[PDB]
DNA sequence: GCATGCTCTACTGCTTCGATATCG
DNA sequence: CGATATCG
DNA sequence: AAGCAGTAGAGCATGC
C-alpha cells in the first residue's frame, strides 16, 4: 500500500503529468490493471505503442545499438498487448484451446541468448510469469500446465544466464527455485544439472585455489538423490549424469596436475575426501574414474555427439601428454562416428586421425580403413590440400575410394592443388610403391578429362612479367650454383624453364600460346641467349654472374608492360562459351560447410579488355572477369610467390572468428574479421581477391597532408628519415646496417628518448582526425565513422598476437572509405620468427604509434581499446584448444621447411641475405607451439620475447643490451615490476600496452618501419 | 477549436449576468452544430463520439445541472434541437445511454418548465426509442414506470393542452411497438380509456374536436391493437367499436386544412386489415367509395397512404372471396363487372387505370378457378394495355417511370395462375423487365425494395413453368449486364440491387407462398464469362523506340468497350466475394482456365490480374486445398511466368499483378519463395506512396510467417524485414444552418489511413519474437546512406561572393547540394519540388559559369545522373526545364571549348551508363536520343584539321558499342 | 415530362390577463 | 368578503 | 382578447 497511494495523489496538475505520462505510461497502464481499469489501461497502452514510434522517428540511421535497446521492448509492449486483448474479449470463457495455442506460442515466441541481456530478459519473463498469475488468480492438469509453463521458463532463463557471463543471478535464481523442484523428478535432476555446468562454467574463470574449492562443491552437491529408479527409466537421464560426473572427476584430476603439491597441502576433512577417492595412486584413480564414466557415457537429437567428442579430447590430451595404449584405438573409433554424423567441432579436428595414423600405424589402420570407408563426401572438402601432398607418403592408402567418390563428384575445384602435388611425387620401389603410381596415373587420367584447365593456367602464366623471372633466374642460379656444382641434375631441370618460357620466339609458340610481347622480348634474348645456349646449358661454372648483372641491367631500359587489352594474352580475349567442355568453374569456391550445389555456382564467362598494372614490389596485374550471372568480379595476379599458407592463415581466421561468434560479450559488439581469400592456381601462381574502394593507410595519411605539408616532411635536411639516419650515424660512425648493432653498446636510455621526441615533434598529429573530417562533415557519422576504425583496428592488433606476426609497416593496413573498416594483408611471417631473423630485431608486438594515440583525445588511450581487447582475451583462453592443434598442424604441415621460408625472405625484399650454418635445425616445431601455448596459458609478455630472442640470437654480440631494451626499468615501465609467470588478463593486456608505446623500444628500430608517423 | 467550447460551456453554466449570455452560448451550439455536420470524415465522427460521451463537459450532466435559469433558454432548446439530428448523424453507437437518456428524459419532464423545450426532449427521445428494436435494453427500460408513471401523467393532470396529450399516446404506443413482453399485465383499462377518450372528444354534443389528441390516440391504438391484435377473435365489441372510430375517421366531405387524421386513418388501415374480417361485409360500397375518393385528393403523402389502405382492403377482400367461395357470388361478381368496366377503354389517364392494374392482378387470383377461359383473356388484355401503353421511344413525354414496379408486380401475379401460356409475347415481357431494371437508379427508397420484390415474384413465377421457358431469365441478364455496364447514374445503384435479390431472397419467402440464388448466381456467371469472350480488347499502334510493351500506342481499337470492360470489371469487384460459400464450387476450375487461356494472348490488360485475384480470393475463403490436380500445377506453372513477366511494366498494372502474386494460397506452395521475394521487395517499396498494396502485403507476410514451416522462411527474413523503416517514422450546410426546422432535416435524410499500418506493423514486428528483428536495421551500411554521408570531393571549389553595400561575406554554395538534389528528385510535395527545380537550374547554371576561370570532375560525375532523371521525370513543367539545359549543356560538351577536357568523355561515359541500366526504361530512351544528337553535332563540324587523333571521335563509342553487344549480361 | 426543393402564408395555437359564476 | 371554478 | 410565433400545405422554377 505505498506507491498506489503515492500515484493516485500525484496524478494532478500538468507537470506532474506532462513527465509522469511522457516518460512511462506502460508500468502505469501495468499497476492501472492491478487496480483493473482494462480501458484505461488499453488508453494508456496505446500511448505507449504511439509513444515508441514517436521517441523512434526523431533518433538517427547510423547510431547503432541505441535502436537496438530501444527495439527490444516492442515483444513487451506487445506482450501487455495481446493479455490484455485476451482477457477483454470473452469467447476463452472455458474453451481452453486459447490457452493451448496462447502457450504454444510463448513457447515458440523466445528472446535468444547471447544477445539479450538480462535486464529485458527478467522484463519479458516478469510480465509473462505475471499474467499468467493474472489468469491464475482471476479464472479460479491446467494448473500443473502453468507451474510447468512457469519452472520452462525459469530454467531457460537460467541456461540463458549461464552463457552470458551472469552467475550471480543464475545462483540467486537457482537458489530459489530448489523448494520448487521438489514436487517432482526431472525439475530436480535439471536443477543440479544447471547446477554443476555453472560450476564448471565459474571454475574456468576460477583460480585453482578456488577451483579445488568448488568442484568439491559441486560433488558434494553430487551426493544427493536423481539416481535412484529414474536413470534406468530414462536411459539419457543416466547418460548426461554420466557425462558431468566425468567432466566433474576431469576437472579436478585437471586441477591437481599443474601445481604438483602446493594444493595438496591446505585442507583437513577436503583433504581427506581428496585421497579417499600416494599422491600418484589417486591422480590415476581420477583418471580411471573419468575414463570409466566416459566409457559408460559413450556406451549408453544430437545427445551423444558430445559424449563421444569429449572422451576423444580426453584421450587425446592423455595421449599428448605421454609424448610430453588402447586410447589411439578408443580415439579414432569414437571421433570418425561423431564425424559420419554432421559435426563442425570434428570437422575441425581431422588432422587428429591425419597425425595419429602415421605415429600409431600398427594401432588399427583396418579399422581406419572400414571406418572412413562409411562417411558422407561433402566433409573433406576443406581439407584437401593435406591429402593431395599425402599421396608421396608411404602408406597413403589408408582412403582412396572416398578420395576417388570427391574426385568422380567435383573435380573441379581439386584440379588445383593436385599439379602442386604432382610437381613433387617420387615414389619407392615396393609393390605398393608402384600401385601408388598406378593410382596417380589412374586419377591424373580421371581428371583433366576435357583438357583445357592447364590451357587457361598457361594462358594466365604467359600475361606476366619478364624481368621478374629474370631477377628470379639469376638469383636461383647465383644461390643454387655458385657455391658447388655437386647437385643432381638441377642445372637442367631449372634450364628448361629457361628454355621453356622465355626462351627463342617459338618453343613458348610450341609449348605455350604465343603472348603479343613474346615476340618483342623471348625474340629480343637471340644472341645473348646463343651463348646462352652454348655454355649456359651444362656450364657448372660456380663463380660468375657479371655476365647475368649486366643484362638485368640493361634489360630493364626498354620494360613496357602495359598491354592494356587481352590481345596480351589471345586465348580468352575470345572466349565465347560454346557447349559442355565441362566448364571452368572460376577458383574461391567450396568452402565446405554442407552440400555443395554447383547449379549455383557461377561460370566464368568473358574477361576484359583493359588491364591495369599495380604499384607494390612485385607490379601486380588485375582483371575485371564477368560471370555467367550477369556480374563483374576483380582479381589480382601474381607470379612466382606460394600461397598455400596464406590459405591456412585465412583459414586459422575464419575458426577463430567462428570462436568469437559464440560466447556473449563479443557477439553484442558484433566484433569479426574481415576475411578476404586467395586460391593456390599451380605453385608460384595464385589469384588473390580484391575488395571496394580500398586504400592503403599509408595513401590516407599522405594524401591528407598539404601540398607544402609534403615537401616539408619528405624532402628536407630535417626529415625525420634523414634526421633519425643522421643522428644514427653519428652516434655510430659507420654508415649501414649493423649501426644497429652499434648503438646497443653506446647509447642510453633517455637521451634516446629526447633524441626520439626531437623527431616526434615534427609530424603534426591531427592527422587523423582532419581525414576523418574532410570526409565526413558532419558531426552526426563522425562518431560511427571514429568507432568502427577503433573497434577494428584494436580487434586486429590483438589478434595478431596470439599467432605471433611481425612486420608490419604503414602499407599493410587497408581502410574502406565508405564504411569505415580495417583490414591487415601480407602474411610474411606466421609465428614468432620475424624478429629472429632479422639483422635489426624489431620488439614491438603490434603498431601504435601517436596517430592512434591523438585520434583518441581527449581519452587517454587506456578506455576504449582496452575493454575490447580483454574481452578478446577472455573470449579466448577459454576454449578446449581448437587454435593451438590448429596451429601445430599448420607449422608441422611441410610447405615452408626452411628452403620455401629462405626463399620466400629472397621473394621479398631480402635484408637477410646468408651466413645461417646452425638455422637450419632450431627451427623445431616443439618450441613454437610450446611458447604459443605458453603465450595463450598466461606469460608475461616481456618474457616470451625474451625467450625468442634469446633463442634466434644466442651468441650474438649485444644481446643483453637488447633484453634490457625490452626488459624495463623497474620504475618507468610497469613488464619490470610485474612478474614473469602466472598472470591474468588485464595485466596481461596492460603489460602488452605498455610494452607497444615504449620511447625506449620506438628509440632503435628499422627505418622502413617508419615509426614516428 | 472542438472542447474549448464546451468548457466555455461549462465556465458558462453558472457565469455572472442572468439573461446576459444567451446569444453567447445559442452561437455556441450553433456554431458547434454548423462544423459538427461540415466534416464528411471518419476520424471526427470516432472523435466526437467520445467527445459527447463525457461526464465533466458534454450533454449527460449538462441536462441535468443548467435547468433553473433564464440566463439560457435558447440554449437549453438549441441542445435538444441538435441532439435529435446526432440521433442519426452518427450510427446506433448510443446504445450504451438508453437508461440514461431515460433518467435524463425523466429530469427534463420533471424539473424543467417549458414547453417549446419539452418538445425537442421528447423529440430525441422517441427517434432513439424507435431506433432502438427488441432486445435487452427495453427490458431496462422500467415499464412499471414507464406505462404507469406516464399513465398517472394523464391520470393526475388535468387541462392537459395539447403537445404533452398526444405526446404520451406516442410514447405508449411506442413501447408497445418496441418489446411488449414487458406490457402484458396493463391491457384492459387502456383500451377503455382509449374508447372513452375518443367518445367524449369527438362523439360528444357541441365540442370541436381538436386534432391533436385524435392523432396521438389513433397511433396508440394501432400501435397497441397490434402486439394483441383485436380481430373477432379478442372482443367482439370493441371491433364494432373501433371500426366506427377509425370509419368515422375517415369521414370525407369535411374539406379542411392539416389533413392529420385522414391520413392517420389511412395508415392505422394499412395494419390493421385482416382483423375486422367479418365486419368487412357490412358497407364495402361505401367503403369502395370514399376509397375512390380520397384515392385522388391531389397531396403528397396522401397518395402513397391512400393507395396502401386500397391494396390492403383489396387483400383482405380477395381472402375472403378465397376462403370463403361459396356465398360470395355475388360481391366477386360486383368486382368483377366493376373492374372489366374501368378497363374497358374509354379514356382513363393515369387513375382509374392505375388503380385497375393492381386489382386486376389481384383479381386474377379468386376467378383464376370458375371459368378458366376469363383467366385465359386475362393477361392478354393485360398485355394488350401495358405493351401498347409503354415503349413508344417518345424522348418527351412518357416518364410513367414512377409506376413501373406496380405493373410488374401485376403482370407477375397473373402470370402466376396460367397455364399453357399464349408464349408470343414474351420478348415484349422480357424487354418489359429489362427496361423495369434498367431504369432502377432514378428511384428512392421504398421503392427499391418494393421493386425488388416484384422481380424476384416475376422470377419464382416464370421459373415453375418448364425449361422451355427457364432460358428467358437467362438471356434478360445478359441483356441487362450490357445495358448496365455500358453506360458511364454511372453503375452504383444496380450494385444493392444485385445483392438483394440473390442475397437477401432469404426475406422474401415468408409472404410469398428451394434454388433461386443458385440459378441466379449461375447465371451471373455465365454472363460474365459469354460477354468477356466477345470483346475483341486489342490495341494497334497509331503513327521514337518503344522499350517497355505497356508501350506508346495509347491507341485502343475499339475505344468504347474499354469502357464496358473496366465497368465489368467493377462490377464484378463490388458484386463477387459475398457469398463464395455454396455456390462457387464447380467454377473455380473452368472460370479460372478461361481467364488465363484469354490473358495469355495478352499480357497488359489489367483487370484480368483482378478477376485471377477475385478468384483466388474465393479459392481461399473456401478450403478446397489439401493436396483438380491440373490446376493446381496450372497455378504452379503460371505464378513463376507472371513473377518473371511483370520485370519490365509499369505502375498501375505493376500493382495489379502484385495483388494477384501476394494473394496466392502460397501456404501450400511452399517451394521457390526465392522468386517471390522480390515481388514481397518492391511491393513495401511501392507502399507509402499507395496505400492498398502495402496493406495486402502486411496480410500476406502474416500468412507466410504463421502457417508455413518456419525453418525455410528462418533465412528468408534478412531482406523481408529491413525494408519496412519507412512505416515506423453537399446540401447538408443548407440543410443545417437555418435553425433545425426538420425540413433540414428531411434534406439531410436525402443527402485505411497510414497509421493503423503503423500500429499493425508495430504489432507484427512485436509478434514475430526477439531474435528475428536485429535484422530489421543491419541492412548495408556502406549504401547511399554513407554516400550522402560523405564529401563530394575533398576540398570545396565554388566560392560563392554574397553581394552586400559593405562587407560580403563568402559562403560555399555546394554544401547544401546531398538535401537540395534529394528533394528536386523526388519533393512528394508540388509547392516545393518547382522551387527546388528553379533553384537547381540556377545552381547547375552558375557551378557551370565559374569554369572559365577549378577542376570539378569528381563533382560532374555525381551531378547528371540526378539532371537525366529530372529532364525526362514525370511532369510538364520539370520537362520543359532540364530539357533545353540538357541540350545546351550536351551542345556545349560537344563543341570547340569542349573537345576533349574530361568532363566531355565524363558526360559521355554518363549518359552511356544512363543508357546500359535496369528498370528506367523510359530514361533509356531520353538518352538514346541524347547519344543521337550527340552523334549529329559532334561530327557535322569538325574538318580533317585534327580529326585523326580524338579519340571522342565515333569509331571510339562505335567500340564501345561493340563492348555493350559483347556481355553475357 | 415528375419528384423535389425554395418560398408564402394563413391557420393554429400558445401564453398572458382579466372579468364573472359557485360554495364554505 | 373569501376559497374555487369559468372562460374569452 | 392581444402579441406573436410555429408550421402544414399549397404553389413556381429546376434536375434527371
Amino acid at each position: 500500500q505505498s506507491l498506489l497511494t503515492f500515484i493516485d495523489k500525484a496524478m494532478h496538475g500538468e507537470l506532474q503529468k506532462a513527465i509522469l505520462e511522457l516518460h512511462y505510461s506502460q508500468e502505469l497502464s501495468l499497476l492501472y490493471l492491478l487496480q483493473d481499469d482494462v480501458d484505461r489501461a488499453k488508453y494508456y497502452i496505446q500511448n505507449g505503442i504511439q509513444s515508441f514510434m514517436q521517441n523512434y522517428s526523431s533518433i538517427d540511421v547510423l547510431l547503432h545499438q541505441s535502436r537496438l535497446t530501444k527495439l527490444q521492448s516492442v515483444q513487451a509492449l506487445t506482450e501487455i498487448q495481446e493479455f490484455i486483448s485476451f482477457i477483454s474479449k470473452q469467447g476463452n470463457l472455458s474453451s481452453q484451446v486459447p490457452l493451448k495455442r496462447l502457450l504454444n506460442t510463448w513457447t515458440n515466441r523466445y528472446p535468444d541468448a547471447k544477445m539479450d541481456p538480462m535486464n529485458i530478459w527478467d522484463d519479458i519473463i516478469t510480465n509473462r510469469c505475471f499474467f499468467l498469475s493474472k489468469i491464475e488468480e482471476k479464472l479460479t492438469d491446467i494448473s500443473s500446465l502453468i507451474r510447468s509453463c512457469k519452472f520452462s521458463m525459469k530454467m531457460k532463463m537460467i541456461d540463458s544466464a549461464r552463457k552470458q557471463n551472469n552467475f550471480s543471478l543464475a545462483m540467486k535464481l537457482l537458489k530459489e527455485l530448489h523448494k520448487e523442484s521438489k514436487t517432482r523428478d526431472d525439475w530436480l535432476v535439471s536443477w543440479v544439472q544447471s547446477y554443476c555446468r555453472l560450476s564448471h562454467c565459474r571454475s574456468r574463470s576460477q583460480g585453482c585455489s578456488e577451483q579445488v574449492l568448488t568442484v568439491l562443491k559441486t560433488v558434494s552437491l553430487l551426493d544427493e538423490n536423481n539416481v535412484s529408479s529414474y536413470l534406468s527409466k530414462n536411459i539419457l537421464a543416466f547418460r548426461d549424469q554420466n557425462i558431468l560426473l566425468g567432466t566433474t572427476y576431469r576437472i579436478i584430476a585437471n586441477a591437481l596436475s599443474s601445481e604438483p603439491a602446493c594444493l595438496a597441502e591446505i585442507e583437513e576433512d577436503k583433504a581427506r575426501r581428496i585421497l579417499e577417492l600416494d599422491s600418484e595412486k589417486v591422480i590415476a584413480g581420477l583418471y580411471q574414474r573419468a575414463f570409466q564414466h566416459l566409457s559408460e557415457a559413450v556406451q549408453a537429437a544430437a545427445g551423444v555427439i558430445d559424449a563421444y567428442m569429449t572422451l576423444a579430447d580426453f584421450c587425446d590430451q592423455q595421449l599428448r601428454k605421454e609424448e610430453e595404449q588402447a586410447y589411439p584405438a578408443l580415439v579414432v573409433e569414437k571421433m570418425l562416428k561423431a564425424l559420419k554424423l554432421n559435426s563442425n567441432e570434428a570437422r575441425l579436428k581431422f588432422p587428429r586421425l591425419l597425425q595419429i595414423i602415421e605415429r600409431y600405424p600398427e594401432e588399427t589402420l583396418s579399422l581406419m580403413t572400414k571406418e572412413i570407408s562409411s562417411v558422407p563426401c561433402w566433409q573433406f572438402i576443406s581439407w584437401i590440400s593435406h591429402m593431395v601432398a599425402l599421396l608421396d607418403k608411404d602408406q597413403a592408402v589408408a582412403v582412396q575410394h572416398s578420395v576417388e567418390e570427391i574426385t568422380d563428384n567435383y573435380p573441379q575445384a581439386i584440379v588445383y592443388p593436385f599439379i602442386i602435388s604432382s610437381e613433387s611425387y617420387s615414389f619407392k620401389d615396393t609393390s605398393t610403391g608402384h600401385k601408388n603410381k598406378e593410382f596417380v596415373a589412374r586419377i591424373k587420367s580421371k581428371l583433366d578429362q576435357g583438357g583445357v584447365i592447364q590451357d587457361f593456367i598457361n594462358a594466365l602464366d604467359q600475361l606476366s612479367n619478364p624481368e621478374l623471372l629474370f631477377k628470379d633466374w639469376s638469383n636461383d642460379v647465383r644461390a643454387e650454383l655458385a657455391k658447388t656444382p655437386v647437385n643432381k641434375k638441377n642445372i637442367e631441370k631449372m634450364y628448361e624453364r629457361m628454355y621453356a618460357a622465355l626462351g627463342d620466339p617459338k618453343a613458348p609458340g610450341l609449348g605455350a600460346f604465343r603472348r603479343k610481347f613474346i615476340q618483342t622480348f623471348g625474340k629480343e634474348f637471340d644472341k645473348h641467349f646463343g651463348k646462352g645456349g652454348s655454355k649456359l646449358l651444362r656450364m657448372k661454372l660456380s663463380d660468375f654472374n657479371d655476365i647475368t648483372n649486366m643484362l638485368l641491367l640493361k634489360m630493364n631500359k626498354d620494360s613496357k608492360p602495359p598491354g592494356n587489352l587481352k590481345e596480351c594474352s589471345p586465348w580468352m580475349s575470345d572466349f565465347k562459351v560454346e557447349f559442355l567442355r565441362n566448364e571452368l568453374e572460376i577458383p574461391g569456391q567450396y568452402d565446405g560447410r554442407g552440400k555443395p550445389l554447383p547449379e549455383y555456382h557461377v561460370r566464368i564467362a568473358g574477361f576484359d579488355e583493359r588491364v591495369t598494372v599495380m604499384a607494390s614490389l612485385r607490379r601486380p596485374k588485375r582483371i575485371i572477369i564477368r560471370g555467367h550471372d550477369e556480374r563483374e568480379h576483380p582479381f589480382l595476379v601474381k607470379g612466382g610467390e606460394d600461397l598455400r599458407q596464406d590459405q591456412r592463415v585465412e583459414q586459422l581466421f575464419q575458426v577463430m572468428n567462428g570462436i568469437l561468434a559464440q560466447d556473449s560479450a563479443c557477439s553484442q559488439r558484433a566484433l569479426q574479421l574481415r576475411t578476404y581469400s586467395v586460391v593456390p592456381m599451380t605453385s608460384r601462381l595464385g589469384l588473390i581477391e580484391w575488395l571496394e574502394n580500398t586504400v592503403t593507410l599509408k595513401d590516407l595519411l599522405l594524401n591528407t597532408m598539404s601540398q607544402e605539408e609534403k615537401a616539408a616532411y619528405l624532402s628536407d635536411p630535417r626529415a625525420p628519415p634523414c634526421e633519425y639516419k643522421d643522428w644514427l650515424t653519428k652516434m655510430s660512425g659507420k654508415h649501414d646496417v649493423g649501426a644497429y648493432m652499434l648503438m646497443y653498446k653506446g647509447a642510453n636510455r633517455t637521451e634516446t628518448v629526447t633524441s626520439f621526441r626531437k623527431r616526434e615533434s615534427k609530424v603534426p598529429a591531427d592527422l587523423l582526425k582532419r581525414a576523418f573530417v574532410r570526409m565526413s562533415t558532419s558531426p552526426e557519422a563522425f562518431l560511427a565513422l571514429r568507432s568502427h576504425f577503433a573497434s577494428s583496428h584494436a580487434l586486429i592488433c590483438i589478434s595478431h598476437w596470439i599467432l605471433g606476426i611481425g612486420d608490419r609497416h604503414l602499407n599493410n593496413f587497408m581502410v574502406a572509405m565508405e564504411t569505415g573498416g580495417v583490414i591487415g594483408i601480407d602474411f610474411g611471417h606466421a609465428f614468432g620468427s620475424a624478429t629472429q631473423f632479422l639483422p635489426v630485431p624489431e620488439l614491438m608486438p603490434f603498431r601504435l604509434t601517436r596517430q592512434f594515440i591523438n585520434l583518441m583525445l581527449p581519452m587517454k588511450e587506456t578506455g576504449l581499446m582496452y575493454s575490447i581487447m580483454v574481452h578478446a582475451l577472455r573470449a579466448f583462453r577459454s576454449d578446449p584448444g581448437l587454435l593451438t592443434n590448429t596451429m601445430d598442424v599448420f607449422v608441422k604441415e611441410p610447405s615452408f621447411d626452411w628452403k620455401n621460408f629462405e626463399q620466400k625472405m629472397l621473394k621479398k625484399g631480402g635484408s637477410w641475405i646468408q651466413e645461417i650454418n646452425v638455422a637450419e635445425k632450431n627451427w623445431y616445431p616443439r618450441q613454437k607451439i610450446c611458447y604459443a601455448k605458453r603465450k595463450l596459458a598466461g606469460a608475461n609478455p616481456a618474457v616470451i620475447t625474451c625467450d625468442e630472442l634469446l633463442l634466434g640470437h644466442e651468441k650474438a654480440p649485444a644481446f643483453r643490451d637488447y633484453v634490457a631494451v625490452a626488459r624495463g626499468s623497474k620504475d618507468h615501465n610497469i613488464r619490470a615490476q610485474e612478474p614473469e609467470s602466472g598472470l591474468s588478463e588485464e595485466t596481461q593486456v596492460k603489460c602488452l600496452m605498455d610494452q607497444a608505446t615504449d620511447p625506449n623500444i620506438l628509440g632503435r628500430t628499422w627505418e622502413g618501419w617508419e615509426p614516428w608517423m | 477549436g472542438v472542447r474549448c467550447s464546451l468548457l466555455r460551456l461549462q465556465e458558462t453554466l453558472s457565469a455572472a449576468d442572468r439573461c446576459g449570455a444567451a446569444l453567447a452560448g445559442h452561437q455556441l451550439i450553433r456554431g458547434l452544430g454548423q462544423e459538427c455536420v461540415l466534416s464528411s470524415s471518419p476520424a471526427v465522427l470516432a472523435l466526437q463520439t467520445s467527445l459527447v460521451f463525457s461526464r465533466d463537459f458534454g450533454l449527460l450532466v449538462f441536462v441535468r445541472k443548467s435547468l433553473n435559469s433564464i440566463e439560457f433558454r435558447e440554449c437549453r432548446e438549441e441542445i435538444l434541437k441538435f441532439l435529435c439530428i446526432f440521433l442519426e448523424k452518427m450510427g446506433q453507437k448510443i446504445a450504451p445511454y438508453s437508461v440514461e437518456i431515460k433518467n435524463t428524459c425523466t429530469s427534463v419532464y420533471t424539473k424543467d418548465r417549458a414547453a417549446k423545450c419539452k418538445i425537442p426532449a421528447l423529440d430525441l427521445l422517441i427517434k432513439l426509442l424507435q431506433t432502438f428494436r427488441s432486445s435487452r435494453l427495453m427490458d431496462e427500460f422500467k415499464i412499471g414506470e414507464l406505462f404507469s408513471k406516464f399513465y398517472g401523467e394523464l391520470a393526475l393532470k388535468k387541462k392537459i393542452p395539447d403537445t404533452v396529450l398526444e405526446k404520451v399516446y406516442e410514447l405508449l404506443g411506442l413501447l408497445g411497438e418496441v418489446h411488449p413482453s414487458e406490457m402484458i399485465n396493463n391491457a384492459e383499462n387502456l383500451f377503455r380509456a382509449f374508447l372513452g377518450e375518443l367518445k367524449t372528444q369527438m362523439t360528444s354534443a357541441v365540442r370541436e374536436p381538436k386534432l391533436p389528441v385524435l392523432a396521438g390516440c389513433l397511433k396508440g391504438l394501432s400501435s397497441l391493437l397490434c402486439n394483441f391484435t383485436k380481430s373477432m377473435e379478442e372482443d367482439p365489441q370493441t371491433s364494432r367499436e373501433i371500426f366506427n372510430f377509425v370509419l368515422k375517421a375517415i369521414r370525407p366531405q369535411i374539406d379542411l386544412k392539416r389533413y392529420a387524421v385522414p391520413s392517420a386513418g389511412l395508415r392505422l388501415f394499412a395494419l390493421h386489415a385482416s382483423q375486422f374480417s367479418t365486419c368487412l361485409l357490412d358497407n364495402y360500397v361505401s367503403l369502395f367509395e370514399v376509397l375512390l375518393k380520397w384515392c385522388a385528393h391531389t397531396n403528397v403523402e396522401l397518395k402513397k397512404a391512400a393507395l396502401s389502405a386500397l391494396e390492403s382492403f383489396l387483400k383482405q377482400v380477395s381472402n375472403m372471396v378465397a376462403k370463403n367461395a361459396e356465398m360470395h357470388k355475388n360481391k366477386l361478381q360486383y368486382f368483377m363487372e366493376q373492374f372489366y368496366g374501368i378497363i374497358r377503354n374509354v379514356d382513363s389517364n393515369n387513375k382509374e387505370l392505375s388503380i385497375a392494374i393492381r386489382g386486376y392482378g389481384l383479381f386474377a387470383g379468386p376467378c383464376k378457378v370458375i371459368n378458366a377461359k376469363d383467366v385465359d383473356f386475362m393477361y392478354v388484355e393485360l398485355i394488350q394495355r401495358c405493351k401498347q401503353m409503354f415503349l413508344t421511344q417518345t424522348d418527351t413525354g412518357d416518364d410513367r417511370v414512377y409506376q413501373m414496379p406496380s405493373f410488374l408486380q401485376s403482370v407477375a401475379s397473373v402470370l402466376l395462375y396460367l397455364d399453357t401460356v399464349p408464349e408470343v409475347y414474351t420478348p415484349v415481357l422480357e424487354h418489359l423487365v429489362v427496361m423495369q431494371i434498367d431504369s432502377f437508379p432514378q428511384y428512392s427508397p421504398k421503392m427499391q425494395l418494393v421493386c425488388c420484390r416484384a422481380i424476384v415474384k416475376v422470377f419464382l413465377a416464370l421459373a415453375a413453368k418448364g425449361p422451355v421457358l427457364r432460358n428467358c431469365i437467362s438471356t434478360v441478364v445478359h441483356q441487362g449486364l450490357i445495358r448496365i455496364c455500358s453506360k458511364p447514374p454511372t453503375y452504383k445503384d444496380y450494385v444493392d440491387l444485385f445483392r438483394h435479390l440473390l442475397s437477401s431472397d432469404q426475406m422474401m419467402d415468408s409472404i410469398l407462398a428451394e434454388s433461386l440464388n443458385h440459378l441466379l448466381y449461375d447465371e451471373f456467371v455465365k454472363s460474365v464469362l459469354k460477354i468477356v469472350e466477345k470483346l475483341d480488347l486489342t490495341l494497334e499502334i497509331q503513327t521514337m523506340i518503344p522499350t517497355s510493351d505497356p508501350a506508346a500506342n495509347l491507341h485502343p481499337a475499339k475505344p468504347k468497350d474499354f469502357s464496358a470492360f473496366i465497368n465489368l470489371v467493377e462490377f464484378c469487384r463490388e458484386i463477387l466475394p459475398e457469398k463464395q460459400a455454396e455456390f462457387f464450387e464447380p467454377w473455380v476450375y473452368s472460370f479460372s482456365y478461361e481467364l488465363i487461356l484469354q490473358s495469355t494472348r495478352l499480357p497488359l490488360i489489367s483487370g484480368f490480374y483482378k478477376l485471377l485475384s477475385i478468384t483466388v480470393r474465393n479459392a481461399k475463403k473456401i478450403k478446397y486445398f489439401e493436396g483438380k490436380y491440373s490446376c493446381f500445377a496450372l497455378f504452379v506453372k503460371f505464378g513463376k511466368e507472371v513473377a518473371v513477366k511483370m520485370k519490365q511494366y509499369k505502375d498501375e498494372l505493376l500493382a495489379s499483378c502484385l495483388t494477384f502474386l501476394l494473394s496466392l494460397p502460397h501456404n501450400i506452395i511452399e517451394l521457390d519463395v526465392r522468386a517471390y521475394v522480390p515481388a514481397l521487395q518492391m511491393a513495401f517499396k511501392l507502399g507509402l506512396s499507395y496505400t492498398p498494396l502495402a496493406e495486402v502485403g502486411l496480410n500476406a507476410l502474416e500468412e507466410w510467417s504463421i502457417y508455413i514451416d518456419r525453418h525455410v522462411m528462418q533465412p528468408y527474413y534478412k531482406d523481408i524485414l529491413p525494408c519496412l523503416d519507412g512505416y515506423l517514422k453537399s446540401a447538408l450546410s443548407r440543410a443545417a444552418q437555418k435553425g433545425f426546422n426538420k425540413v433540414v432535416l428531411k434534406h439531410l435524410k436525402k443527402t485505411i489511413s497510414l497509421e493503423e499500418i503503423r500500429i499493425r506493423v508495430v504489432q507484427m514486428l512485436g509478434s514475430l519474437g526477439g531474435q528475428i528483428n536485429k535484422n530489421l536495421l543491419t541492412v548495408t551500411s556502406s549504401d547511399e546512406m554513407m554516400k550522402s554521408y560523405v564529401a563530394w570531393d575533398r576540398e570545396k571549389r565554388l566560392s560563392f561572393a554574397v553581394p552586400f553595400r559593405e562587407m560580403k561575406p563568402v559562403i560555399f554554395l555546394d554544401v547544401f547540394l546531398p538535401r537540395v538534389t534529394e528533394l528536386a528528385l523526388t519533393a512528394s510535395d508540388r509547392q516545393t519540388k518547382v522551387a527546388a527545380c528553379e533553384l537547381l537550374h540556377s545552381m547547375v547554371m552558375f557551378m557551370l559559369g565559374k569554369a572559365t576561370q577549378p577542376p570539378m570532375y569528381q563533382l560532374y560525375k555525381r551531378t547528371f545522373p540526378v539532371l537525366l532523371r529530372l529532364a525526362c521525370d514525370v511532369d510538364q513543367v520539370t520537362r520543359q526545364l532540364y530539357e533545353p539545359l540538357v541540350m545546351q549543356l550536351i551542345h556545349w560538351f560537344t563543341n570547340n571549348k569542349k573537345f576533349e577536357s574530361q568532363d566531355t568523355v565524363a558526360l559521355l561515359e554518363a549518359i552511356l551508363d544512363g543508357i546500359v541500366d535496369p528498370v528506367d526504361s523510359t530514361l533509356r530512351d531520353f538518352c538514346g536520343r541524347c547519344i543521337r544528337e550527340f552523334l549529329k553535332w559532334s561530327i557535322k563540324q569538325i574538318t580533317p584539321q585534327q580529326q585523326e587523333k580524338s579519340p571522342v571521335n565515333t569509331k571510339s563509342l562505335f567500340k564501345r558499342l561493340y563492348s555493350l553487344a559483347l556481355h553475357p549480361n
